[PDB]
């Protein structure tokens, strides 16, 4: 997996239609999946684990 | 009942927060990236990298 | 133009004043101090034979934190400097601890004071662990039980604290200009006065206080820089304040040299 | 065994031991046995009586 | 070269909310019916009840990219003590003869009331407004 | 478990100091003159030594397995 | 007024009553008195109520597509719950 | 913050600031001072990352086009004239700067506007700093003594309520039983009172409160927390009613058989910052479990009614006729949304 | 021995249930015993106490705080926080890291974590005495 | 595991170059300079420095993110230089400033000793 | 070893994971060269309202300061204007505010920093349904349904003659 490769991405529950979207990836080290900030909301997501 | 298949085009995992992404970047780490694979077919173009 | 004035000095902590400097080059200066100032640390350790309640990890990771006198660690070479296979006896120290109990009863503290230095590269005065005086026992490493001994080689190698803390020279700079709030660099929270309601700099007697008719002077840039510098006895602070600059002059110029061979 | 229909379950749990505070809770606690009887938010609220 | 001069007295200094800006209505002490209420910056250009301003309004320095101005090079600047850049975000043809010039300095507001005799020239993009003690 | 050598957030050595600590509290001291006479100006130190749980006397107390 | 009790076409039928403004919050028996597209302005206009209460805002196209699903049959269809191999694998 | 009037940037931090934008063309803007010194505005440097080609318009409370209180925003050519930028702006509300550039310039531009505004903004914020303290929810003397005035004038009333309701001289409202009405009386005065001392709390905070900065900003918290940590918790409320007679006509055993004073009924007149007496921390305990058994129950219903729902109408597409048929082919409707 | 069994002998300290509490008044704290005759902005407002002339109270709590469990003793100042807080805290104090016991290391279970250098509390509370969270912290 | 290692913070590899030099053709006479294995200690340093010079324009820099040890600067002067040569001055100056202050504090803690 | 990703969590509900992990020179220090241990974000306060946190931090940094431990005790006579003076006898800020300078370059920071000691304890943690396939639905990417009825599941290959519908094909691709 590379770079600017499109990946699904979701968070359950899916409750609306963009709760799963579309990003590009960009590799970086250690083990957490890193996002926006902005899309925490649509996402209904903390970073509390 | 049916088992034996090899699957593995799909991950899992904790986020954090990251604010020098863009809104459609999504940060993967080096250990998931290695885990999934896109298969490309070979053409003349990108036959070199 | 730079000028410098000391206002305590002693073997372990330094408390100066810095003038006529730019307030960038101070906080590089003491980055530099905090982080790229090359010491002697333990980073191999294999163990003989460990029977103590503590963990194996648990008192490598304690041996780790030993300062080490690093006095002529300047002229040590890196690992990766070295051609030797493995470490040799010029880019290491290797010293050993062997400790035991003996008797039903009593509990024997091993102390950083039984570490020895059995070889290293002479006649260099790098290896020896730091000790505040000469009958004074040092950092407590670990203790023993009846029919409980320690046997550890360990290796010490040079590094920086980019690295690991563990090679970090300084443990705490204090570091602060402007005690009068006169360049009005910072809002004070209150709830009834400002003034009243913070304490004093220490070093707010050494700069005036400003009258109250003044004007605020808008082309007045920070000038006077008073920092404290305390080391973990590895290096003296003066040591440390030298190298410091050495340090950064050494960058600078690696960056000059690579503008000149770019042509 | 023979009549493990209708047997009471999670009587009997291991002991917690994650840390201290966490075994002594675990060594007081209390399981109320619901059977479909209640009415759902009524046993689950925090009566005056439980001063 | 120059669009507009005047000298004002100003009637009151609000500071307001902010501890860094006033704003300050002025009246033309040659002319009436003309009013400048000004938002400045109170530690480079600190001001006072009842106090006279001489104020000029330009469309350029001379007599794309900023730079740091060498002390060579010299500009009408050098004549004030207090100078500002901006941008014109409103011209009000109102009834009759009463115009008002709104003025934006990067946030920093300014309202000019006048004839049009007087700002007939001010129908401008970007405004310099150069004060004078 | 045993007093850590450096202090966590500064770093000062304070590994040496606790048999210091334990003698200073004997005469009956209070514990924050106690921490003053050893120079621990900076409160991270001084929660560094204040706070410490020597928890290997405990271990100690269990027969030795060889 | 606002009367508890559901009885249209006795409060229509009363003189002195607005027999063309009359309203109820039982569209079962608005589409037993009044009909089927009568119904379905009394449901749009029950789940806007119920989605504006708390003051949200949702599109009308969803709420439209949805009461007409639900009236789409001439009478009301409520939001409630062969193949071979299909046949074999049950 | 960043956005206000009086803030202004120094040359050096508006050079670093404007490099850290990614669509930057290069071309540093003329300051807003220029003598005696070069001065930079927040807003300059938040128009920055506004791309070109953009205007809005929008008025807060009546406000003039001189703005003496710096609300509303007008946005001419990608610039701020004026207008404090807050979540009224850059927020998810419908009109905002965000929907502007998503309906004129398109996707890639807006999502790019999010990653420039961004850092901007965060690199202002790190060389500025900020932060929160336990003095941020102090109250003055005065103010103080006047949210313990109206705590007080309420009880009263609360008092004089309860004599006229115990000597049948209460009015009855239409309906409904005396005793109801005696209880929603009671608790409307206890909800205005909290309303009342959160409001002189709210009326206290200066500029540099933190907490008045962010409910400013609307990042996070409202005026209901700073009434609770700062003036009054107010009544605990349970099922729609105030704390029942859990016990033999008393809610706990420290309080004397039929006692309606507000204290006695789960009224807590402290706030977070001074501390909950006993009473209080259990009347508080009762409020928050049932709080937490509601929102346990409403997800669930919740959650089955959108997967009926979703069921439901899971075959239903526009045609290209623009016909909106179901899988069987009967149409639902002649037109989608009838435009 | 003069202990706790001696006291409930004595006829100071009683045993009531649930059921008995019906009918009996308890007063807080032993201050509430003695009506007083202050105005003081920065301590809490006690109840003011008016609906009866004189008051005949029969027991008086030993300390209200003893009214919460283990987990919620760990909690410093739980009077100062919203109650949904202090829930999630006492779920999420069982997952917390530190010495379960002395003999962990002559023991063999499934699972077990110790941390280095676990610290006594620098805010503490008078229940944790009785806990031994300062020494097993 | 994913985190890398930590010598490589500092030590550069031989492939990767030190410093990596561009133009920008926005506006004349404009560099883009890439720093590896380096952080603010030099950069704040190399800039603001650079920003008393009187034939320096415009002068920045940035890291892009904290997980990678490099940063990046841009730097445009006037027409009458070049900015390499403004960068050369720059380092022998901070050289020079720097042997002055070593001297000095050299003396200063002679005289204390 | 503690890392990104690992959780702690104070004794108020006020759980969180490592973000990043900064060096001891790039972390923001007071004029005594104090670093914080932790960074936490000031808008975690005011939507939880945990003023406990906060009082237990200022009797945590005055008890370290005066070399004891503090009596937090529900329901006592403690308040927070005795803390305050308490530390303000100590020489420092009466609501525990501390002036810090930033790490990069030195610089003052605008606003002062609520800073001192808390107790922190670490935490022990270290399928394609129904709504996935409803949400794709809705975005209308047939071929992605198309991908995951098949790839996630047993399809496979089979060739069948178009006369007998029997398995009695020999196929040869070359
Ligand atoms: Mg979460
Ligand atoms: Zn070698
Ligand atoms: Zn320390
Ligand atoms: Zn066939």
């Amino acid at each position: 997996l590379m770079d600017d490769d499109p990946v699904l991405f979701n968070r359950q529950p899916s409750l609306h239609k963009m709760s799963m979207m579309a990003h590009r990836v960009k590799v970086m080290p250690y083990s957490t999946f890193r996002l926006n900030l902005s899309v925490t909301s649509p996402y209904n997501a903390d970073f509390d684990g | 009942n049916l088992m034996g298949k090899r699957v593995d085009f799909s991950a899992r995992t904790v986020i954090s927060g990251d604010p020098n992404l863009e809104l459609d970047q999504v940060g993967v780490p080096i250990s998931i990236a290695k885990t999934l694979s896109y298969p490309e077919t070979v053409t003349q173009y990108n036959i070199h990298r | 133009e730079p000028k410098v004035n000391i206002i305590n000095a002693q073997d372990d902590e330094v408390e100066l004043m810095l003038s006529d400097v730019n307030l960038s080059l101070a906080n590089s200066l003491r980055r530099t101090m905090l982080a790229e100032v090359p010491t002697l640390a333990i980073d191999l350790v294999e163990i003989k034979m460990n029977t103590s309640v503590l963990a194996d990890e648990f008192i490598s990771h304690r041996l780790g934190l030993i300062p080490l006198v690093s006095e002529d660690v300047e002229e040590m070479k890196y690992s990766r400097d070295c051609t030797c296979e493995d470490y040799c006896d010029e880019c290491s120290v290797v010293l050993e601890l062997s400790a035991r109990h003996e008797g039903e009863e009593g509990t024997t503290d091993v102390y950083s004071s039984s570490l020895i230095k059995v070889s290293g590269p002479g006649n260099l005065n790098v290896g020896e662990p730091v000790r505040r005086d000469d009958y004074d026992q040092g950092i407590l490493l670990c203790k023993l039980r009846n029919h409980q001994e320690l046997n550890i080689r360990c290796i010490a190698k040079k590094g920086i604290a980019k690295e690991h803390a563990k090679w970090s020279p300084c443990s705490a700079i204090a570091f602060e200009y402007d005690p009068h709030n006169k360049l009005k660099h910072t809002d004070f929270w209150f709830e009834v006065d400002a003034k009243k309601e913070w304490p004093d700099s220490k070093y707010a007697t050494w700069e005036e206080p400003p009258k109250p008719g003044e004007v605020f002077d808008y082309k007045a840039k920070p000038n006077r820089f008073y920092m404290t510098v305390e080391t973990t006895g590895s290096l003296k602070a003066n040591q440390v304040f030298s190298r410091g600059i050495k340090t950064l002059q050494e960058k600078l110029a690696n960056v000059l040299f690579e503008l000149e061979n770019s042509r | 065994q023979k009549k493990a229909m209708s047997s009471r379950a999670g009587v009997s749990q291991v002991l917690n031991r994650y840390t201290y505070s966490s075994t002594l809770s675990h060594l007081r606690r209390t399981n109320t046995p619901i059977g479909r009887d209640g009415k759902l938010a009524k046993p689950r609220q925090l009566h005056n009586t439980h001063w | 070269s120059a669009l507009f001069d005047d000298i004002f007295t100003v009637q009151t200094v609000d500071n307001g909310r902010y501890n860094k800006v006033s704003r300050i209505i002025g009246i033309s002490t040659t002319n009436s019916a003309i009013k400048l209420t000004l938002d400045i910056n109170n530690e480079m250009f600190p001001v006072s009840q009842d106090d006279s301003l001489t104020v000029t309004l330009a469309n350029s320095l001379s007599l794309k990219s900023w730079r740091p101005p060498k002390p060579t090079d010299k500009s009408l600047a050098d004549d004030y003590d207090y100078v500002m850049f901006g941008t014109v975000y409103k011209f009000e043809e109102g009834d009759e003869d009463k115009i008002k010039v709104y003025v934006s300095f990067g946030g920093l507001l300014m309202c000019l009331e006048g004839g049009y005799k007087s700002l007939a020239s001010l129908k401008q993009d970007n405004l310099y407004i150069l004060i004078r003690r | 478990m045993i007093i850590p050598v450096r202090c966590f957030s500064c770093g000062k050595v304070v590994g040496d100091k606790w048999d210091a600590y334990l003698r200073l509290l004997e005469e009956g001291k209070q514990e924050g003159d106690a921490l003053d006479e050893l120079k621990l100006k900076r409160y991270c130190c001084r929660r560094m030594v204040l706070t410490h749980v020597d928890l290997i006397e405990k271990f100690l107390r269990y027969n030795p397995l060889e | 007024l606002e009367t508890d009790g559901i009885n249209l076409a006795e409060v229509m039928a009363v003189p002195g009553v607005d027999s063309s403004r009359t309203y109820s919050n039982s569209f079962v028996e608005i589409l037993s008195v009044l009909g089927i597209e009568a119904t379905r302005s009394s449901l749009y206009k029950e789940i806007l109520n119920v989605i504006a209460f708390d003051g949200s805002y949702v599109n009308y196209r969803h709420m439209a597509l949805l009461v007409d699903v639900m009236t789409s049959r001439g009478y009301l269809m409520a939001i409630t719950r062969t193949g071979a191999l299909m046949r074999c694998s049950f | 913050k960043m956005t206000l009037r009086d803030t202004f940037i120094e040359y050096e931090q508006v050079m670093n600031m404007l490099f850290w934008v990614p669509s930057w063309d290069g071309v540093v803007p003329q300051p807003a001072i220029l003598k005696p010194k070069p001065l930079w505005t927040g807003k300059q440097l938040l128009s920055i990352a506004i791309p070109s080609g953009i205007h809005l318009q929008r008025t807060d409370g009546g406000n003039s086009l001189l703005s003496p209180k710096d609300n509303g925003m007008l946005i001419v050519d990608g610039k701020v004239m004026f207008g404090v930028v807050d979540k009224k702006t850059v927020g998810s509300g419908g009109g905002g700067l965000i929907h502007t550039v998503m309906r004129e310039k398109g996707p890639k531009i807006c999502a790019e506007l999010f990653g420039n505004i961004q850092k901007v903004v965060n690199y202002w914020l790190l060389h500025n700093g900020f932060s929160i303290g336990i003095g941020d929810a102090i109250a003055d003397a005065s103010t103080m003594k006047e949210i313990t005035h109206a705590i007080s004038s309420a009880k009263e009333q609360v008092q004089e309520i309860i004599y006229k309701a115990q000597h049948n001289e209460l009015e009855l409202k239409p309906g409904m039983t005396l005793r109801e009405s005696f209880e929603g009386e009671v608790s409307r005065t206890l909800n205005d009172a909290r309303d009342s001392a959160g409001r002189s709390a709210e009326m206290n905070l200066k500029d540099l409160n933190n907490v008045k900065q962010m409910v400013s900003a609307g990042s996070k918290g409202s005026f209901i927390n700073i009434a609770q940590m700062s003036a009054c918790v107010g009544q605990q409320m349970v099922e729609g009613k105030r704390i029942a007679f859990g016990f033999a006509d008393r809610s706990l055993p420290h309080f004397t058989k039929d006692d309606f004073s507000p204290e006695s009924k789960g009224f807590v007149e402290n706030s977070y910052l001074r501390g909950l007496t006993p009473q209080e921390f259990f009347f508080h305990a009762m409020a928050g479990r049932e709080g937490l058994i509601d929102t346990a129950v409403k997800t669930a219903e919740t959650g089955y009614i959108q997967r009926r729902l979703v069921k439901a109408l899971e075959d239903i597409m526009v045609h290209y006729d623009g016909t909106t048929r179901n899988s069987l082919g009967d149409i639902i409707q002649f037109l989608y949304g009838e435009d | 021995v003069y202990g706790w069994s001696s006291l409930v002998t004595s006829g100071v300290i009683e045993y009531v249930d649930g059921e008995e509490e019906e009918t009996i008044m308890i007063a807080m704290t032993p201050e509430d015993l003695q009506t007083r005759s202050l105005n003081d902005t920065a301590k809490r407002i006690k109840p003011e106490m008016s609906t009866s002339s004189h008051h005949t109270f029969t027991h008086c709590e030993i300390h209200p705080s003893m009214i919460l469990g283990v987990a919620a003793s760990i909690i410093p100042f739980p009077d100062h926080n919203q109650s949904p807080r202090n829930t999630y805290q006492s779920a999420m104090g069982k997952q917390a890291m530190g010495v379960f016991l002395t003999n962990y290391n002559v023991r063999m279970d499934t699972m077990a974590n110790i941390l280095y250098y676990p610290q006594k509390p620098l805010a503490k509370t008078q229940a944790m005495e009785y806990l031994k969270f300062r020494e097993l912290p | 595991m994913n985190a890398p290692d930590r010598f490589e913070l500092f030590i550069l590899p031989d492939d990767v170059p030190k410093l990596k030099i561009t133009p920008d053709s926005r506006v004349p006479n404009c560099i883009i300079i890439k720093f590896e294995r380096e952080d603010h200690t030099l950069a704040n340093l190399l800039r603001e420095e650079l920003a008393l010079y009187p034939d320096v324009t415009f002068v920045a820099y940035k890291v892009e993110h904290p997980l990678f040890a490099n940063f990046v600067m841009r730097l445009q002067t006037e027409e009458g230089t070049r900015p390499k040569q403004a960068l050369e001055r720059a380092c022998a100056s901070i050289i020079n400033k720097l042997k002055t202050l070593d001297h000095k504090f050299n003396e200063e803690w002679n005289i204390k000793n | 070893v503690p890392q990104i990703g690992d959780k702690f969590a104070s004794r108020h509900g006020q759980k969180g994971t490592i973000g990043v992990t900064y060096r001891h020179e790039d972390m923001p220090f007071s004029a005594e060269g104090i670093v914080p241990d932790l960074i936490i974000n000031p808008h975690a306060i005011p939507s939880r309202m945990t003023v406990a946190h906060l009082i237990e931090c200022l009797l945590s940094k005055v008890g370290s300061i005066r070399g004891y431990e503090g009596d937090a005790t529900p329901f006592t006579d403690l308040t927070v204007d005795a803390v305050s003076n308490l530390l303000r006898d100590n020489g420092y800020q009466s609501r525990g505010f501390e002036v810090m300078y930033n790490g990069h370059t030195g610089k003052k920071l605008m606003a002062q920093v609520f800073f001192g000691p808390t107790y922190y304890q670490r935490l022990r943690h270290m399928r394609f349904g129904e709504m996935e396939r409803d949400c794709m639905i809705a975005h209308g990417a047939a071929g992605f349904l198309k991908e995951r009825l098949m790839e996630a599941s047993d399809a496979f290959r089979v060739h069948v003659c178009g006369i007998c519908g029997l398995m009695s094909v020999i196929a040869n691709l070359k």
